[PDB]
RNA sequence: GCCCAUUCGGGUCUUGUAAUUGGAAUGAGUACAAUGUAAAUACCUUAACGAGGAACAACUGGAGGGCAAGUCUGGUGCCAG
RNA sequence: GGGCACCACCAGGAGUGGAGCCUGCGGCUUAAUUUGACUCAACACGGGGAAACUCACCAGGUCCAGACACAAUAAGGAUUGACAGAUUGAGAGCUCUUUCUUGAUUUUGUGGGUGGUGGUGCAUGGCCGUUCUUAGUUGGUGGAGUGAUUUGUCUGCUUAAU
RNA sequence: UUCAAGCCGAUGGAAGUUUGAGGCAAUAACAGGUCUGUGAUGCCCUUAGACGUUCUGGGCCGCACGCGCGCUACACUGACGGAGCCAGCGAGUACAACCUUGGCCGAGAGGUCUGGGUAAUCUUGUGAAACUCCGUCGUGCUGGGGAUAGAGCAUUGUAAUUAUUGCUCUUCAACGAGGAAUUCCUAGUAAGCGCAAGUCAUCAGCUUGCGUUGAUUACGUCCCUGCCCUUUGUACACACCGC
């Protein structure tokens, strides 16, 4: 919980550009894959994230898995600024 | 307690505002169209006093 | 089980004896400022130097001074 | 499937991140089962649905 | 129930639910009278007032089986029953 | 009465039980010498050959990993950090010496979760072991019984085996 | 052999024990074990100086003593030296540090340089032991036996004292085949012998396999033990730990 704001900023950023995360169920784990913050702060945050409703999680073979709702995925944009036709996985970039 | 230590101690819930079932007649006819008139569905069998559906 | 020892001295985390507009700085004139101890040689000036008895430190470096002044 | 790619494409997305796969390299489908009762699996996890629903 | 069921739906025909609302009685109460009666009461007969959920309010027992009807919810946890 | 089996015995072998030593398990001991399991079906088993880890035990310390809900501070700081030596087992800021940082994460409560090699295998799942890898088990007619049931599934001889 | 089911013996045949060995393996169960494999889990407890976690030092290894798997021996069918010299299961690293030949140093252990191997290719013919040959001791608690011991040299790891393990010298204890009892076994078995992976940073007396050497005695019976049925008896049905 206790996160120094910009690697939370980040992490957000990072969760919107996949529409998705995968974590490791790892603690005391110095750095994530891809984001260049601690995981256990990244699982706190999915954790609270989906305490707030927002996303949706599985613990499945010490690999936390993590995708957005229509909610969520709003509550990201506002908390970035973006506005409206954006990234995610919610559709196709072009022909994929 | 040991001497009517239960009647004591339960929350007394209180008698709800509901409207009368009016007396008399009037009561065997409800009865009468619960049963034969309106016919209450039935899967396989009868029943008086269902449940809501569940274990 | 096994019964929980009890010596019994216990130690909580300090509430930290929290200070605002703090007396460091000053104005004489109005127009200009006066800074008081100073400023980090290592980091750039708006921190500021921990006074102490020929020892200093700051905590944006969480503690790396050691030269008075 | 989703609504023509969502679900799936996020599945693939996700099981990209685990595997350190590329997009491309991982293509889901999502088929039809050839007659259900004949599988075993399905039937079960059926009546898991039908028992969490609360039927005698 | 159905004229027809290119999707509807009118609902032309019949039933049940709403602190809607509205017209029509009612005697349980009261009450001039007259009846009764040895005299009274009360009955039967009447004028007049008197019903709209707040009343002009049905209780008792039961709700596993025997045996009609709750695998409802909580409180209880060999207790109290 | 009749079967069967070197987890039964014969006919034999190799043995164990004795010796020393390994290792299990008791008993005692011990702060603590963590626990599960005791006829076969507990006891070189828990894949359990523990140096820390493992680890559950003890002596000691550290940490929140107290999700979320709702108010008290709400920047005249919520709380976050913090070299220097005393401190401390101890270059654990563990703190009391300190007076610098940290910016609303938190945090102080109240609903509410969470974790637990905590408990109960006589509350359960799954898996495993054991009756038993023995030869046993069943129902459809039909018959015997009012019936529970029974016969089939059996005197015999065969076979490792209903 | 009612000339059936089959069984017994010869012949051939690689094979004539269900050809050998397993894998699976019914109905009904057990209050058998496991909530210390489990984000399998009911409920209770606990729930921020935790019975959560996490560091640090221990402990599971302690010893008047019981039993239980095991190993090593009580030697001459041996011991010790040389020499001969043959298997099969396996396993084995690139983001790590695996097996590691080949060359030099070291009495050893082990060091080093170099490779080869992601593997019928290299380790590896894993030239494993027990065995076989010629010599030294000859039946003396002896050169059998190797325990406890002291010291040093090595290695693994952050850490080796409560020897981790290896090696070197030294110490030489008990034990001359083990009573009452009781285990396992019927053929490539028993027993011996080593290898092998498993766990593993390091440790094999353990274990799952493997091959090598390879017998004795049955090839029957219900005496014991257990189990199974049948007929019997039953005041039992939570069923003899019964009533
Ligand atoms: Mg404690
Ligand atoms: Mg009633
Ligand atoms: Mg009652
Ligand atoms: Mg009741
Ligand atoms: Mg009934
Ligand atoms: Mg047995
Ligand atoms: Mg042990
Ligand atoms: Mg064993
Ligand atoms: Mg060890
Ligand atoms: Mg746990
Ligand atoms: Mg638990
Ligand atoms: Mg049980
Ligand atoms: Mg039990
Ligand atoms: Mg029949
Ligand atoms: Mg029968
Ligand atoms: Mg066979
Ligand atoms: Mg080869
Ligand atoms: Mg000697
Ligand atoms: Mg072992
Ligand atoms: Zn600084």
């Amino acid at each position: 919980m206790l996160i120094p704001k910009e690697d939370r900023k980040k992490i957000y950023q990072h969760l919107f550009q996949e529409g998705v995360l995968v974590a490791k169920k790892d603690f005391n784990q110095p750095k994530h894959e891809e984001i260049d913050t601690k995981n256990l702060f990244v699982i706190k945050a999915l954790q609270s994230l989906t305490s707030k409703g927002f996303v949706k999680t599985q613990f499945s073979w010490q690999y936390y898995y993590y995708t957005l709702t229509e909610e969520g995925v709003v509550y990201l944009r506002e908390y970035l600024n973006l506005p409206e036709h954006i990234f995610p996985a919610t559709y196709l970039a072009g022909q994929s | 307690a040991r001497a009517g230590k239960v009647k004591s101690q339960t929350p007394k819930v209180e008698k709800q505002e509901k409207p009368k079932q009016p007396k008399g007649r009037a009561y065997k006819r409800l009865l009468y169209t619960r049963r034969f008139v309106n016919v209450t569905l039935t899967n396989g069998k009868r029943k008086m006093n269902p449940s809501p559906s569940s274990q | 089980k096994k019964v929980y020892t009890t010596p019994k001295k216990i130690r909580h985390k300090h509430k930290k004896v929290k200070l605002a507009v703090l007396n460091y700085y000053k104005v004489d004139d109005e127009g200009k400022v006066a800074k008081l101890r100073k400023e980090c040689p290592n980091c750039g000036p708006g921190i500021f130097l921990a006074n102490h008895g020929d020892r200093f430190y700051c905590g944006k470096c969480h503690s790396t001074f050691a030269t008075q002044k | 499937v989703g609504e023509n790619g969502r679900r799936i494409n996020e599945l693939t997305l996700l099981i990209e991140k685990r595997f350190k796969y590329k997009r491309g390299t991982i293509a889901l489908y999502a088929e039809r089962v050839h007659d259900r009762g004949l599988s075993a699996v399905a039937q079960a996890e059926s009546m898991k649905f039908k028992l969490l629903n609360g039927l005698a």
